[PDB]
């Protein structure tokens, strides 16, 4: 821990220099020449351990390490050479680690106005793989945040950024830690929810992921796809230009067979969603009972999940209140 | 989704 304290001096007085140089407006001060890369790098490695985690939050490691990632964006900014990329995915790294079930760290982090717009900026990054550095820690601050958290992880336009970071990903880690992010906020608020329905090509791209076909044998894609899409049915619900979106992507036959998944949080995300698009339109519900949604739905009415449960059920009424014409023995 | 150490 000796050690420990001699990085995060090193981190604290580069800061200031910077600090100083800001203030100013005495060349200006570049990373490399403090060997600030390799001070982080120890930082970031020694984090994935609880015991050195707690060594360095006795220094106020975290508040170092943002205020660090912060000055070098806003020094740098996204017109950067690959020390300084280097550096904010380390930085980022042992903030994801720091964050992560830390109610202080999280609050701390959050109230940095600066540091927290600095990381939604990163989500343009040349370096996909550090959007996936700053998804991960938008998803740990996302997850049981606080008023004021929610309020500026909200107003630093981090859900606008996340959805539109989504749709360019190429790669499937990065996909991964964006829409886990985009689960977490979207359950925050209600503007939350309209904001990502209103990036062009969010929903269809959200319908995607719900049969997304993930070369690690796992349902994460799925599960945090479906999981937004739950999240935001509610006013889907609301707008058929949204309705028809999900329609024509096939929403509503991949939505039934989801019920018969192994996942639970799969089998949850489906009867939200299948409650909120059962409502008040006879055309989905029609195309949901041609596809046999009753009888499936009545399946599950006595899960022990209480959301498997109530939804089912708050569905399956939707469809038993508006049997269609046609099934009237017929006419 | 939940939270996550850096993977």
């Amino acid at each position: 821990h000796h050690h420990m304290l001699h990085l995060l001096e090193q981190i604290r007085a580069y800061c200031e220099t910077c600090w100083e140089w800001q203030e100013a407006h005495n060349p200006m001060p570049a990373p490399v020449e403090h060997q600030i890369c390799p001070a982080v790098c120890v930082l970031m490695k020694l984090s994935f351990d609880e015991e050195h985690r707690h060594a360095m939050n006795e220094l106020g490691g975290l508040q170092a390490i943002a205020e660090l990632l912060q000055v070098d964006c806003e020094m740098y900014g996204l017109t950067n050479d690959h020390y300084s990329i280097t550096l904010r995915r380390y930085a980022g790294m042992a903030l994801t680690n720091l964050t992560f079930g830390d109610v202080a760290n999280k609050a701390t982090l959050c109230s940095m106005k600066g540091c927290m717009r600095a990381l939604v900026a990163q989500l343009k990054s040349e370096s996909e793989d550090l959007q996936q550095v700053i998804a991960s820690v938008l998803r740990n601050l996302s997850w049981r945040a606080d008023v004021n958290s929610k309020k500026t992880l909200r107003e630093v336009g981090s859900v606008k950024a996340l959805m539109e970071c989504a749709l360019e990903v190429k790669k499937e880690s990065t996909l991964k830690s964006v829409l886990s992010a985009l689960w977490n906020l979207s359950a925050h608020c209600t503007e939350n929810k309209a904001d990502i329905c209103a990036v062009d090509g969010a929903l269809a791209f959200l319908v995607g992921t719900l049969t997304y076909r993930s070369q690690t044998n796992t349902l994460a894609i799925i599960e945090s796809g479906g999981g937004i899409l739950r999240n935001v049915s509610s006013l889907i619900a609301t707008n058929e230009d949204h309705r028809q979106i999900l329609r024509e992507n096939n929403c509503l036959q991949t939505l039934l067979q989801h019920l018969k998944s192994h996942s639970l949080t799969i089998v949850s995300n489906a009867c939200g969603t299948l409650w909120n698009l059962s409502a008040r339109n006879p055309k989905d519900q029609e195309a949901l009972w041609d596809m046999g949604a009753v009888s499936m739905l009545k399946n599950l009415i006595h899960s022990k999940h209480k959301m498997i449960a109530m939804g089912s059920a708050a569905a399956l009424r939707n469809l038993m209140a508006n049997r269609p014409a046609k099934y009237k023995d017929a006419n | 989704a939940g939270e996550a150490l850096y993977e």
